């Protein structure tokens, strides 16, 4: 029941538009993780206190101007409201929640005085919701437009608003409190037609500068929402504008869908000698980001540069300096972690800083130690499922969801070999055995197949099928002769290497996820949804005792110490339990995953637990006695 | 060899102005004033090429 | 004893994608091309640690044909191998025969020229094309014709893939299975047919998958041609070559159309489930829930017959196996031919496709056939051919691309000849 | 190495041709730019069948954009996906015709289609191999229907072994814009028969109805109509664009649905199409794609096919499938069903399989019926070029350009004898 | 030369040895230019080459 | 047969004669990567772009899409005789 | 390259109507323009290589220039027209004794010299557009005693407007030659 100690944290969510924020004040930047938002000191990677409190996930974030109340949405399902809770940053505590817009609040944010939100939420719903902050109560709502609308920004006066679409029209929005109305004016484009993205408001509220799909930033004089000269001179940026962020200085940051930064001059200027303004030149064409960016913030003020923390779609939170002295950008990423859910990861027998993490299109191998993650290989479009170290140092073995085996070099990532057709459809289970020379592999068709890799050549030795559910996991024992595979049938059979065959199935009412082995081949440990831990008898099998640990969803995951004393346990909740072995007692931790956990495991010098779940999370533990 | 050669001005000053989008060169409007009206004949000649460079003193010394 | 395959169409390719693929695996090859006597038949092996198959691919859209260059087997076959025009037959087999045939036929032969030339030994051609289709059946019987203008005496084993009476993936089929048949009679010598209900069937009955692609079929029509070609590339207890079918299955010259079957069609779960034996499976492979052609035995009589068998095969007990069935009346022979059957044994058991759903069966069978239910197969696609050559649909496209009504006419009275014929020999 | 040559005419050719291109450039993964950014390499190898490469990695469109005022112009170079195109693409008058299919025809088209010519035959030898040109127009405007139609006449005059797909959208007198809709709508029918080689007959009336019905949005604005024949017009080219387990080339898909050289105006279909409302409520299989795609309120024309028969029906599925699932549902349809198609011609439909879906979708398919109801459109608009012709009304802004009035008889003549020999046939 | 493939050569494959298909004739053939090629090519070891050699060789002398 | 598709061959018999190749794109090389773990083991102040090496493998041609799923829940479909396939 | 092509009675190296005509020459422009623009007399697009020095701007067949294209086609005909202006083109071709002549044809010289590695020949034109026809085989039984085997190189210099540049194995007339191949 006490709580576990929590080491440090990889992983952030970049596919959240304007996510990344940071502090007004001091050493505290803030992203949005899986549904619980986590802060982080700037100055030293030491992990801050979580806020949970959101059922699904968090899709978007606001930040008072002056840094005392904060707010963040969450996208649920399908016909239930949508939340905004409001935290305070000096009380970390769930202040308001509110709850109008159905399915997604599309984003929010803070008035000046900070007196006010502003919620716009829904693909569908597509209705503007005023709050005020003192209380969670709503000021008056107004459905936007025909076609759905992106974002909103308050100015810095904050009587009024501007919203714009996705697809086709942009308003200004002022508030009265005679009628408690909204009234909007739209804009007035010419002829164009486009898509806007991301909207930024000036210092002084004069223009405001809007990002379309076509690529272009597009410059709206206010007052009478009048378009004026377009972005980028020299040509358009290579995706849709999706980042955007002002300058202290009468300059825009603005950074591209692929992976682009560029400064614009936002100063007009007439050229050729003519009442016609020449479009925005790029005082500087910044250096490219490998992940598609959607988060910028400007995090410091310094008289000889400035900073901003950019986060990718590929989740790779940057660091850029801007010298207006001389204009160059210079980058240094200070994170990365996954960008999809991840599912499996691996340990090198008897070694301890190095990770085998595979989510969508990566392998990745981290260090555990400082966390710096080392090197990562991908295969462009294809789903990685159960990774596995080999027994040697050499091989790193990885099914796929195109049914194929491949086995790579931990340095220099080079593929040694691959099996064009080890099943059907994805694998789901491999496994090497102690002298390396065989694999065993298990599909979604429920099959086990066994392989012999030769020094050239790799052959399939017998193949059993007796499951005929998917193969959950599989485990072989010191000795070649024994493993087991856990399928959602509910069973679980032993295997022979000598001979091809099985000797008994252990039985469960819900279908077998995870399954372990106790050290030293006495007994095994079964986990799955029937919410039921299961001891059984290694040798002839029988069930030995249930413990109904986690009744409440759930549980896949099981690491078993080298001793066997402890015995961790993951679940479909976001608690990590730490039982004994020989007794059913906890010290489970909590708080931690806001997404469901999928696998765990516990270094083999025994010092540190390694978590990871449904969101791109790592979550190094400190391990402890039970 | 067009056979008729006015056949391409709309359609090609509109294009440069428009569909290419290019800038066009909009000069040589002064003193043209309104319509309905005379326009001040300037005596300045078309053809010359009045350059005249003069670099007083930005001409380097031997 | 070397025997080169040629593919023409879009389902010669892709049968030929998994005829290609088990006989690598057979061999031992990786995809690479190299191993880590046999195989003789086969690979060729030119220069040092590489095997090069002898086949053509040939169509005439480039969109199947880059995909074998872009696929797996990249590095296996010779970039030349793979023949592409610019544009379909699209269904027409006129387009197929005349215009495009006329320019892509010639660098056709005059590349299997140079194969059979670096052949020795060569046993004979092999065929694979589907009559349904444009260029399949349009340029597949003009390279029949100066196939045969060129050698002649040699054996086509001819795999055609006919179209199904009610199972139909395009409309003009009839026009085109009577205007290849028309070729298909006078050109090949040994021709097989093979159809697409009764293989779906048999996925869905036996191999019990609910769901079969293209690529099941193709994976045992695979399985069928190895199994018959096995008595070449191995050494069995009885073997029995190429230009057999030729003298012991085709008694008239004209009647060479096979009904082909073969077992055991067996999952993962019903290989633990029977006891696999020859009398049983020599019993299976002659009822018509295990024949690749859909038609119905019974109505007609058998003509000759030919069982290759692959295993731990004695021939003492398919001595007794065909004794039983010589003896049953179930089914019955014709007058003309008192000893009706043909066995072969080879040694070795057929693999098993890591990705296919077949067991690892010690023996098998493999029947070809000849009987007159083909007879009641081509009045069947006849009776629909003039149902739409009554009202003259679809004949515009022909004669715009410069045929005529003549060969039209003449290929109907042609499968009518053919069906006297059929009706005169069945008494 | 097949090549289609696209071009637009009049303003809802324009249009329809701006989300047409504005899905295929998603599709291939380019930007509104013209800069590869997809990821798959499937679409690198079959983008030369409609962007010619250009300097920069730049891929611009095959499209020749024709009409006869710069307010459409501007609305194309307007909009996304806007400047893809080459400005020189751009043919294009000054004044307009405006629902008058005379100065479509023999005022404007005069001096307008030398340059269009110049520019189609320019592009058409860009490219190696011709597969077949694709015109997007109406029928009841002028600048489209008029304009479009001779030069149809023109490049069938020059280039007789290529195929020949028009979209053209008909009038319905429900929904009913201008006026003299059969003036227009006759004279272009009576060329299209002799010129086109198919014709894919659209209707705004059966695409409100479907959007009122099946998708059940409040407001079907034009860019949801356009954007719906923008995916039929995507799904008749997904054969030749990616490969797939049975492809089916557009000429074979021509000689399977044309049985006599005049019997060649097609309705059309597409599927998947439901709500959000209900898009959770719903499966992807085979069955649920097949029972939408041969209902009649999914067709897109306003002809009901349970009022005639079936002569030629084919079906373009995309998606990772099983072929015994397609084949067995065409079975069980046509076995069903076995009055509603013709009986002198066994196996009335043609399927096939790609294996790419379009993107937003885990499958979809796309249905082509060379039906015997479409005589009913025809019919009705033929009742009212006769009632009118009766009185010659509206004749003389017609006779008065350079027509004469045996061009009205001619055309009332070919649209009898063609609905006439429908009706025999049904 | 027998690459380029300009050499009016084929085999049989006949049950007997093999012999060679000429696709013209060979009476009215230019000795002057193909002899020479023939004998050259008798040094070959390589299978499908030695035999087209020597059965050519033998051919045109008879 | 055609121009195009002739120097096509061309160059793919040359890139098949060629040895196989690991890697399709490579970052970095492996030695520049290996000194930066070298000089990460024996202290600090080592920036985490040295440390970070990434290489790209050939992978799937296709697009990305959900699993097929070949087969439903049991109870709705069966052959002929029985059972789940 | 082009050794393992299959070289029937008609081989096209360069077309003028394609997505890439000059995919395999490498094209060397200095003083000079290359265009693909319609001809006013034959309604179809050609190339145009027009330059002031005719030895500056030229197109070589073969793109790296130590591969070499090997065509044992007898006759080489190209389809050019004649601007009234200096035009040349040259050819490589390997004889039975394993040498490389050169034969230039050139617009602007009167003399015929034959020299150990290069055979220069006067060519005169008509007005219009016209196919010129070259006889390799026969040019290299004159110049030298040798014969005919492989063409290495080919390579077109200034001043012309090409289109369907082809060999060929027999001297074709225009009632036998195909269409894509004529002139009109
Ligand atoms: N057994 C089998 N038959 C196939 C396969 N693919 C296509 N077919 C058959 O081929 C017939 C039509 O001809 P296709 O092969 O598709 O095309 P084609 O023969 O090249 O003729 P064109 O399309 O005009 O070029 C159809 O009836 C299909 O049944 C396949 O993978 N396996
Ligand atoms: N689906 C669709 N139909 C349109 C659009 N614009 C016009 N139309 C239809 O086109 C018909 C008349 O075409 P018209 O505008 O006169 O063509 P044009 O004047 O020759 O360019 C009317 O019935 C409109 O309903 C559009 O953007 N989408
Ligand atoms: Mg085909």
């Amino acid at each position: 029941a006490e709580p576990l100690v929590l080491n440090s944290v990889i992983g952030f969510g970049g596919a959240i538009e304007n996510g990344l924020i940071a502090h007004p004040d001091g050493r505290t930047i803030i992203y949005p993780l899986g549904s619980t938002i986590v802060l982080r000191d700037r100055a030293d990677p030491r992990s801050q206190e979580f806020l949970q409190g959101h059922s699904d996930k968090v899709s978007c974030l606001a930040l008072s101007r002056s840094g005392r109340y904060l707010a963040s949405g969450q996208i649920t399902y399908m016909g239930f409201t949508a939340d905004i809770i409001i935290w305070d940053l000096e009380s970390k505590q769930l202040i308001h929640r509110m709850a109008l817009h159905k399915v997604k609040v599309q984003a929010l944010d803070f008035s000046c005085d900070e007196r006010f939100l502003a919620s716009l939420g829904g693909q569908d719903d597509n209705a503007l919701v005023l709050w005020d902050v003192a209380s969670g109560n709503a000021i008056c709502g107004s459905p936007c437009n025909t076609n759905f609308t992106n974002c909103v920004k308050f100015f810095n006066n904050s009587p009024d608003k501007l919203i714009t679409a996705g697809n086709f029209n942009m308003n200004v929005w002022t508030y009265d409190a005679g009628n408690n109305k909204l009234r909007p004016t739209d804009a007035t484009l010419g002829t164009l037609k486009r898509v806007f993205k991301s909207v930024v408001v000036d210092a002084n509220d004069e223009y405001a500068y809007c990002g379309t799909t076509t690529g272009d930033v597009l410059q709206i004089a206010l007052e009478r929402v009048l378009f004026k000269n377009t972005g980028p001179a020299k040509g358009n940026v290579q995706m849709g504008v999706t980042a955007t962020c002002e300058v202290p200085t009468g300059d825009i940051l603005v950074g591209g869908g692929d992976g682009s930064l560029q400064v614009l001059r936002t100063v007009p200027e007439p050229s050729s000698t003519n009442p016609k303004l020449l479009r925005k030149m790029p005082a500087l064409a910044g250096t490219k980001v490998e992940g598609a960016i959607t988060s910028i913030a400007l995090a410091d003020m310094n008289a000889r540069g400035f900073t901003f923390f950019v986060g990718t779609a590929m989740c790779n939170i940057y660091k850029v300096t801007y010298e207006p002295a001389t204009s160059r950008l210079k980058e240094e990423l200070v994170q990365t972690a996954h960008n999809d859910k991840i599912n499996g990861m691996a340990f090198p027998n008897e070694y301890s800083e190095v990770f085998a993490t595979c989510g969508t299109g990566f392998i990745r191998l981290w260090h555990l130690t400082t966390c710096r993650e080392l090197l990562r290989i991908a295969v462009p479009n294809l789903e990685c499922f159960c990774i596995a170290f080999t027994t040697d140092g050499s091989a790193i073995l990885s099914g796929w969801s195109d049914g194929k085996i491949r086995a790579f070099g931990p340095q220099s990532g080079k593929i040694i070999f691959t099996i064009n057709d080890a099943h059907q459809k994805a694998v789901t289970a491999i496994a090497s055995t102690a002298d390396s020379s065989r694999i065993l592999s298990g599909g979604e068709e429920g099959m086990v197949r066994v392989w012999r890799i030769g020094r050239t050549s790799q052959t399939l030795e017998a193949s059993m099928k007796d499951h005929k559910g998917p193969v959950n996991c599989i485990r072989i024992k010191g000795s070649g002769d024994e493993c087991v595979s856990a399928s959602s049938d509910g069973s679980c059979i032993l295997w022979d290497l000598h001979t091809f065959k099985r000797r008994t199935s252990l039985f469960a009412n819900t279908f077998f996820k995870s399954v372990v082995y106790h050290p030293d081949e006495s007994q095994l440990v079964t986990a799955g949804t029937d919410r039921k831990v299961t001891y059984w008898d290694a040798y002839d099998g029988n069930a030995i005792r249930i413990i109904d640990g986690s009744d409440l969803d759930e549980v896949n995951a099981l690491a078993v110490d080298r001793d066997g004393e402890a015995l961790v346990s993951g679940g479909g909740d976001k608690l990590v339990k730490l039982w004994g072995y020989d007794e059913g007692h906890c010290y489970f931790v909590g708080v931690a995953h806001s997404g469901a956990i999928t696998a765990v495991g516990v270094t083999p010098d025994k010092q540190r637990i390694v978590s990871v779940g449904t969101e791109g999370g790592i979550f190094i533990w400190d391990y402890q006695r039970p | 060899m067009n056979g008729d050669v006015a056949g391409s001005l709309f359609t090609s000053t509109y294009r440069n102005v428009k569909l290419a989008g290019k800038a066009p060169p909009a000069a040589n409007l002064s003193g043209t004033g309104s319509c309905f009206d005379t326009t001040s004949l300037s005596p300045a000649r078309a053809g010359a090429h009045k350059a005249l460079d003069v670099q007083k003193d930005e001409l380097p010394v031997w | 004893r070397e025997v080169i395959s040629i593919h023409i169409g879009q389902a010669g390719i892709q049968v030929g994608n998994a005829c290609w693929e088990l006989y690598c695996l057979e061999h031992g090859i990786q995809p690479d091309g190299q191993m880590p006597d046999a195989f003789n038949t086969f690979f060729s092996e030119t220069g040092a640690g590489k095997h090069v198959p002898r086949c053509i691919f040939l169509d005439l859209e480039p969109t199947v044909v880059d995909e074998v260059r872009t696929g797996t087997y990249r590095q296996l076959f010779h970039p030349e191998q793979l023949i592409s025009g610019k544009e379909d037959a699209a269904n027409n087999f006129a387009r197929g025969h005349y215009t495009i045939g006329k320019e892509i036929v010639d660098l056709a032969l005059d590349r299997i020229r140079k194969l059979a030339d670096n052949c020795t030994g060569l046993q004979g051609f092999l065929v694979f094309n589907a009559v349904g289709g444009g260029t399949g059946s349009g340029l597949g019987s003009l390279l029949l014709e100066r196939l045969s203008v060129d050698y002649g005496k040699k054996s086509k084993l001819g795999f055609t893939v006919y179209p199904s009476p009610q199972v139909s993936t395009a409309v003009v089929e009839p026009y085109n299975s009577v205007l290849s048949t028309h070729s298909l009679l006078e050109h090949t010598d040994v021709a097989v047919m093979l159809d697409n209900e009764a293989i779906y069937d048999i996925c869905r009955r036996s191999l019990d998958i609910e769901r079969p692609t293209y690529t099941n079929l193709n994976r045992l029509i695979a399985q069928v041609i190895s199994s018959l070609t096995a008595s070449l590339r191995f050494d069995g207890a009885l073997n029995v070559d190429i230009t057999e079918f030729q003298t012991n299955l085709v008694p008239y010259p004209r009647i060479h159309f096979m009904l082909s079957s073969y077992a055991p069609i067996i999952s993962a779960e019903k290989a633990y489930h029977e006891q696999l034996s020859v009398a049983e499976i020599t019993n299976a492979a002659f009822e018509p829930a295990s024949m690749m052609v859909k038609c119905d035995p019974r109505h007609g009589k058998y003509m000759a017959c030919c069982l290759m068998y692959r295993g731990d095969v004695v021939p003492k007990d398919v001595n007794a196996s065909v004794a039983t069935i010589k003896t049953k009346r179930t089914i019955q022979f014709v007058d003309w031919c008192p000893t009706g059957f043909k066995c072969g044994i080879n040694y070795q058991p057929p693999t098993v496709v890591p990705g296919g759903d077949l067991a690892k069966v010690q023996r098998a069978v493999c029947m070809i056939s000849n009987s007159t239910a083909i007879g009641e197969i081509f009045s069947r696609l006849d009776h629909k051919f003039d149902l739409m050559y009554a009202k003259r649909a679809f004949v515009h496209w022909y004669v715009g691309e410069g045929m005529e009504e003549g060969e039209f006419s003449e290929a109907r009275e042609d499968l009518a000849a053919l069906e006297k014929d059929f009706e005169e020999v069945g008494a | 190495m097949r090549e289609i040559v696209h071009i637009q005419g009049g303003q809802c050719g324009n249009q329809i041709g701006a989300k047409f291109w504005e899905v295929v450039s998603d599709e291939h993964g380019i930007d509104p730019t013209g800069t590869y950014h997809g990821d798959s390499d499937l679409q690198l190898e079959r983008i030369n069948v409609y962007f010619n490469e250009a300097t920069g990695g730049r891929y611009v469109p095959r499209a020749i954009l024709m009409d006869l005022e710069p307010g459409t112009m501007d609305s194309v170079r307007s909009g996304p996906y806007g400047q893809i195109f080459r400005p020189d693409n751009f043919v294009f008058g000054q004044t307009g015709a405006g629902n008058n299919w005379a100065k479509g025809h023999y005022t404007e088209g005069a001096e307008l289609i030398d340059s269009v010519l110049d520019v189609v035959r320019k592009e058409a030898e860009s490219c190696d191999c011709l597969q077949g040109f694709q015109v997007c127009h109406s029928l009841g405007g002028g600048t489209g229907s008029g304009m479009g139609t001779l030069l149809i006449s023109k490049i069938r005059e020059e280039y007789p072994d290529r195929m020949m797909l028009t979209f053209s959208v008909v009038p319905s007198p429900k929904v009913s814009d201008t006026v003299v809709e059969p003036y227009n709508a006759t004279l272009s029918v009576h060329q299209l028969v002799e010129n086109a080689d198919e014709c894919m007959v659209l209707d705004n009336e059966a695409l409100y109805d479907i959007c009122f019905r099946t998708l059940k949005l409040t407001t079907p604005t034009f860019g949801d109509l356009n954007h719906l024949i923008s995916a039929v017009m995507s799904g008749i080219t997904c054969c030749l664009r990616f490969p797939g387990q049975l492809n089916a080339d557009l000429r074979k898909l021509a000689v399977n649905l044309i049985p006599f050289p005049r019997l060649h105006f097609f309705m059309v279909g597409f599927t998947p199409l439901t709500s959000r409302g209900s898009q959770q409520y719903r499966a992807l299989t085979v069955p649920e794609l097949t029972q939408q795609m041969w209902d009649a309120k999914n067709m897109m024309c306003a002809a009901d096919p349970r009022h005639g028969r079936y002569l030629t029906a084919s079906a373009l599925f995309r998606g990772r499938m099983s072929t015994k699932e397609v084949d067995e549902q065409m079975l069980n349809v046509q076995n069903k069903n076995s009055s509603y198609f013709v009986e002198w011609i066994p196996n009335n439909v043609k399927s096939s399989v790609c294996d790419i879906p379009p993107k937003g979708l885990k499958m979809s398919a796309t249905f082509i019926g060379n039906s015997t109801a479409i005589q009913e459109m025809f019919k009705r608009v033929s009742e009212q070029f006769t009632a009118m012709f009766r009185r010659k009304a509206f004749l003389h802004w017609y006779t008065g350009e350079g027509m004469d009035e045996m061009e009205f008889t001619e055309a009332e003549s070919n649209m009898n004898d063609l609905v006439s020999e429908y009706q025999q046939y049904q | 030369f027998y690459e380029r493939g300009d050499l009016p050569i084929a085999v049989d494959h006949r049950g007997s040895k093999n012999m060679i298909a000429w696709k013209v004739d060979i009476e009215k053939l230019d000795y002057h230019h193909y002899l020479p090629i023939f004998f050259d090519g008798i040094r070959e070891t390589q299978e499908p080459y030695r035999f087209l050699a020597v059965k050519g060789v033998e051919d045109m002398l008879r | 047969m055609d121009l195009k598709q002739q120097v096509k061959n061309y160059t793919m018999t040359i890139r098949n004669t060629r040895p196989p190749t690991m890697i399709k794109e490579q970052d970095k090389s492996e030695f520049s990567h290996f000194r930066a773990l070298q000089v990460l083991a024996n202290g600090d102040e080592v920036p985490y772009e040295a440390t970070l090496r990434n290489v790209i493998h050939d992978g799937a041609r296709q697009p990305k899409l959900p699993p097929r799923q070949t087969q439903k829940h049991p109870g709705y479909i069966r052959n002929e005789s029985g059972g789940f396939f | 390259m082009f050794k393992n092509a299959f070289q029937s009675g008609f081989l096209s190296v360069l077309y003028s109507i394609g997505s890439k005509p000059l995919e395999i020459w490498d094209k060397q422009v200095s003083n000079g323009h290359i265009k693909r623009i319609t001809d006013a007399d034959i309604q179809s697009s050609v190339l145009e290589i027009m330059g002031q020095n005719v030895s500056t701007t030229y197109i070589t067949c073969p793109a790296d220039p130590n591969k070499t294209l090997g065509i044992k086609l007898p006759f080489l005909v190209l389809i050019i027209k004649n601007l009234n202006k200096y035009f040349s083109f040259e050819v490589q071709v390997l004889d039975d004794k394993n040498v490389r002549r050169r034969f230039r044809a050139s617009n602007y010289q009167s003399t015929t010299r034959v020299k150990p590695f290069i055979c220069t020949m006067p060519m005169r034109l008509d007005s219009g557009w016209n196919q010129i026809q070259f006889n390799l085989s026969d040019f290299t039984r004159r110049a030298y005693g040798t014969n005919y085997i492989e063409t290495l190189r080919v390579q077109v210099h200034a001043n012309c407007r090409i289109r369907r540049i082809y060999f060929s194995d027999r001297l074709y007339s225009e009632e036998e030659l195909p269409a894509e191949f004529k002139l009109f």
